[PDB]
């Protein structure tokens, strides 16, 4: 590959495809791309004993194995027979928190690739990832890595292996059909959306490349006529000399079984066994003529060499990445329709709808990458429209930016451009559209999200929606320095690391604590390592973890919280009650949004929520930030009369509710499952006394009086631990879960290999080392993984001043709720004597 | 990656023997292809003008 | 040799079935 040819192909056409991989716990990714780099960069030779990564440029992934830094790479891959294409592949880690990171980073790719283990098969990360990708409306191209782990490790026959693959594809297609009704992408076992890989042994090909091999050596026309029936349920008929999809003979297997798997196992058994005897007799028939010095290797590298000579240059995956993974000229429409805040009806929408390098520029930086000098970190981003050049200034923008809010803008000169390779970097002077560039000089004004427009002429430009994660981070940790005279360096490192890891979010509570919010234990571990080692060289102290809780109403309020305004001209009354859990999960799952007609919300409430007619028609407002489950309501006999004046002072009431839900009196945390119904609301005709000064805080007082005087109850999170392990480890996992507040959800003998997958919940309070405790007693055979996606109410009722956990015991009583209440109010600095029920009762 | 392996008993069994150890293959019942497939005319027009894969 | 292989397969299948029955009884 010549860099000049790369530049020529860059500003050539939309043939350059954009892809982002997807996998879980080493199921096919960095070894596969190491094979790709060896195919493209021949001088970069892989080792003999140890595996070569080519994706963990940093050190933490090398020392742990679990990748953290998504290292995208772009390669000249002449894998299309008689053609060539450009591929922009975004490598991805596999861990759950890092899976949320990838899901945040999957906005860029027009399509998605999956690497599933041939033996382990489906996992939990994929169970979430399929749903996430279908929610983003991106392409899907399944692939299966670690196939040598099936033929060699298990020593299965062909038919059992093919049935295993059938079951894998059936489960994947069922999950996709449950996610949505994408008939175009669904049902893809043989159309080209199935790649094969043995990354450790470079055994990687597809149906098309297989048919191409046979047509090249001694064969017939291409796979358009042959590969259309190599899939099972159709055997070969040497009598008729064709594939008998009708009733076949007895001693016959599927064309996959006898054309592909037969010689596959043949050469595997000839290279592994009989390496001294059956090597040349089997290799001079179809293989290479490697010298005697080449046969003096161990079994693994020799096998990899033979697999590489067989699949000569891996001309199989470009044949599918161009097939179904669309070009950027095609994917610009839906990607922008889903990402851009406005619709396609905007001038900028139809402008950037095509990948015009000469037009309104709309860049978007997602992942921030550091350099050898920690004081300056670059930024990677997808150029959807326009053409960036060296030294061109751009209007960097923020997530809070808006057409009216011109505060989140800051100009900056693009210093030096690079190309993402993760081992080297190619400097660039001009960048066309559909491009990934390593931006320099823009490191300062960047936030977790980033959007770019032209510094002049790009006016009337909206921004891209803030990305989701599909995994709400619940962990809360404090990080205070060793010596207190090191605050600014620690905070600078904290900000740099925040810009590095988008999943987290800095915070400083009223108690003056330096707080961090992580998704998992290993997430916070890698974060603090990169902090103390890279972004801040100061010795820092660390506390223990704690889960960020929320409040909930156990039942209806007893009395009407009458929070009257201080002007003696506003008497608000809000009675709060809970709602169905599934409806709140759907409101959080973006099922029933707020921007709908009155009839639309009415039908949604009468069908989904099963609410009353006037009840649903009287919808007041939504929850905090229009994303959380906080239902506002306003219905009454005088409410139907004087709703106009109150409607004038309803915006301030909704704002006060949204700001009060952000921090409640229970534990200074969020609130959920609250249906605040406003019954009595005196509204004065004079807006001077009835202004905002007696709108926001009176409403906040009423809301807190209803939430505190209506049988409160906390809500602690529950993870979902899927531990693939044998039966003895199953009993051990039962013991540990019983000893740590567990709840056995599902446990079954997952086929394909002996790994009984134990699916069960763990609370975050008792999740401090679930993986460590499971791997300690199970003798290293129960590598489970957790994901926080289920919040449940603790059984305590922390209102009675009778239970007190004085000593350092772990609150075995059902006063554990009050224990966590006292602990949280002591950690937050607020008044630990939470007795505002009589103070906030507001008697009248 | 829990290293899976099938530790056989003695070297009298075949090489690739399904050890009754793991589970049923799929226990599938939704597949319904008792009747012949539609790719018949082009199938007859789709010969196999090449020697087999590894018959020898 | 073929009959020996079939008998060995039957014996290993019986042994694995007994072991799996014991393991499943313990797990239940
Ligand atoms: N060669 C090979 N190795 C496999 C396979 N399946 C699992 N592995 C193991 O995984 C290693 C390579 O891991 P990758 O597939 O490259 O994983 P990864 O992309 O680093 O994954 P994460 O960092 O966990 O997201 C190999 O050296 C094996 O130890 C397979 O089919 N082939
Ligand atoms: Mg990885």
């Amino acid at each position: 590959y010549e860099m000049d040819f790369l530049a020529d192909l860059m500003d050539n056409s939309e043939l350059i495809r954009n892809v982002t991989l997807c996998g879980h716990l080493h199921h096919g990714k960095t070894c596969f791309v190491d094979c790709l780099i060896e195919q493209t960069h021949p001088e970069i030779r892989k080792r003999y004993d140890q595996d070569l990564c080519y994706t963990d440029i940093l050190f933490t992934e090398q020392e742990r194995g679990v990748g953290i830094k998504s290292t995208p790479v772009t390669v000249v891959l002449p894998d299309t027979k008689g053609k060539s294409y450009l591929f922009n592949i975004m490598d991805t880690p596999g861990h759950v928190n890092f899976s949320d990171e990838v899901t945040a980073g999957l906005r860029i790719s027009d399509g998605v690739v999956l690497f599933i283990d041939a033996a382990e098969g489906v996992m939990l990360n994929t169970e979430r990832l399929i749903k996430h990708a279908v929610q983003e409306r991106l392409a899907v191209t399944v692939c299966i890595n670690k196939i040598d782990r099936l033929i060699l490790e298990l020593k299965l026959p062909p038919t059992d292996a093919y049935y295993k693959l059938r079951h894998i594809v059936d489960e994947v297609n069922g999950l996709i059909s449950m996610y949505s009704t994408d008939e175009n992408l669904i049902l893809s076992p043989l159309l080209g959306n199935v790649c094969f890989s043995s990354s450790q042994y470079s055994i990687c090909f597809t149906l098309g490349s297989f048919a191409k091999i046979y047509a090249d050596t001694f064969g017939d026309i291409n796979y358009q006529e042959f590969a259309k029936r190599l899939w099972g349920d159709i055997y070969f008929n040497p009598k008729t000399r064709k594939f008998t999809k009708k009733a076949p003979t007895s001693s016959s297997q599927r064309s996959f079984v006898e054309f592909i798997l037969e010689p596959l196992y043949k050469i595997l058994a000839q290279v592994v066994g009989d390496v001294d005897t059956s090597l040349p007799r089997t290799l001079d028939e179809l293989g290479i003529h490697l010298t005697k010095e080449e046969l003096k290797l161990n079994i693994r590298p020799l096998l990899r060499l033979v697999c590489k000579k067989f699949f000569g240059e891996f001309t199989g995956f470009v044949d599918m990445c161009v097939q179904h993974i669309p070009s950027p000229k095609v994917g610009a429409k839906p990607k922008i329709e889903h990402t851009y805040t406005g619709g396609v009806d905007s001038d900028l929408g139809e402008a950037m709808s095509d990948c015009d390098p000469d037009g309104p520029l709309m860049c978007h930086t997602t992942k921030m990458y550091s350099t050898d000098d920690g004081v300056q970190f670059h930024a990677f981003g997808r150029v959807l429209s326009g053409t960036i050049h060296a030294g061109q200034p751009v209007k960097v923008l923020g997530e809070n930016y808006t057409l009216e809010d011109e505060e989140d803008s800051q100009i900056c000169t693009v210093g030096r451009l690079w190309i993402s390779v993760a081992r080297y970097h190619i400097e660039v002077n001009r960048v066309p559209a559909g491009n990934w560039v390593l931006i320099e000089g823009v490191d300062q004004p960047i936030v977790k999200t980033a959007t770019i427009t032209e510094p002049r002429g790009n006016e009337e430009a909206q921004i891209f929606r803030p990305l989701k994660f599909n995994t709400t981070s619940v962990i809360k940790i404090a990080v205070e320095p060793v010596n207190p005279s090191e605050l600014p360096k620690m905070l600078d490192g904290l900000r740099k690391v925040n810009k590095s890891y988008p999943s987290l979010t800095t915070k400083v509570e009223e108690s003056g604590e330096h707080v961090i919010l992580g998704t998992g234990e290993l997430y916070l571990d890698c974060v603090m390592h990169d902090l103390r080692k890279m972004y801040s060289e100061i010795d820092i102290k660390v506390a223990d973890p704690v889960v960020t809780f929320c409040e909930t109403v156990v039942e209806t309020s007893s009395l009407k919280c009458f929070a009257e305004t201080p002007n003696k001209k506003n008497k608000i009354t809000m009675i709060a009650e809970p709602l169905e859990k599934g409806l709140a999960e759907d409101i959080e799952n973006e099922v029933v949004q707020i921007t709908w007609n009155r009839k639309k919300l009415g039908e949604f409430f009468q069908t989904k929520y099963d609410w009353d007619l006037l009840a649903a028609r009287s919808i007041w407002a939504f929850g905090p930030d229009a994303t959380g489950p906080n239902i506002l309501v306003d219905d009454t006999l005088p409410s139907e009369v004087d709703k106009a004046l109150l409607g004038s002072v309803k915006d301030s009431i909704v704002q006060g509710f949204q700001w009060g839900t952000r921090e409640g009196p229970l534990c200074d945390e969020l609130i959920r499952n609250v249906k605040f119904k406003i019954l009595d609301a005196v509204v004065a005709q004079e807006p001077l006394h009835r202004g905002g000064g007696q709108i926001i805080p009176t409403a906040r007082r009423v809301v807190y009086s209803a939430f505190l005087m209506a049988t409160p109850r906390l809500m602690e999170p529950y993870y979902f631990v899927e531990v693939q392990a044998p039966a003895d480890c199953v009993s051990a996992v039962y013991t540990v879960l019983a000893r740590r507040r567990g709840h056995v959800t599902q446990d079954a003998p997952i086929p394909g290999s002996p790994l009984y997958t134990i699916k069960a919940f763990i609370p975050a309070i008792d999740s401090f080392g679930f993986e460590t405790d499971l791997r300690t007693h199970t003798q290293g055979q129960a590598f489970s993984l957790s994901v926080f996606h289920h919040w449940q109410i603790v059984p305590g009722d922390p209102l009675d001043k009778s239970i007190v956990i004085r000593p350092l015991e772990p609150q075995p009583a059902p006063h554990l709720a009050r224990e966590f209440m006292i602990k949280t109010r002591r950690r937050k600095g607020l008044s630990e004597d939470v007795s505002i029920s009589k103070f906030f009762d507001d008697p009248m | 990656p829990n290293v899976v392996f099938i530790k056989t008993e003695d070297p009298d069994l075949p090489a690739f023997y399904f050890d009754p150890l793991i589970n049923p293959i799929s226990h599938r019942h939704s597949v319904k292809s008792q009747e012949p497939l539609p790719d018949d005319d082009e199938e007859f027009e789709l010969p196999e003008f090449v020697e087999p894969f590894l018959k020898d | 040799e073929k009959e020996l292989e079939r008998q060995a397969r039957i014996e290993a299948s019986l042994r694995e079935r007994e072991r799996e029955v014991q393991k499943a009884r313990s797990e239940q």
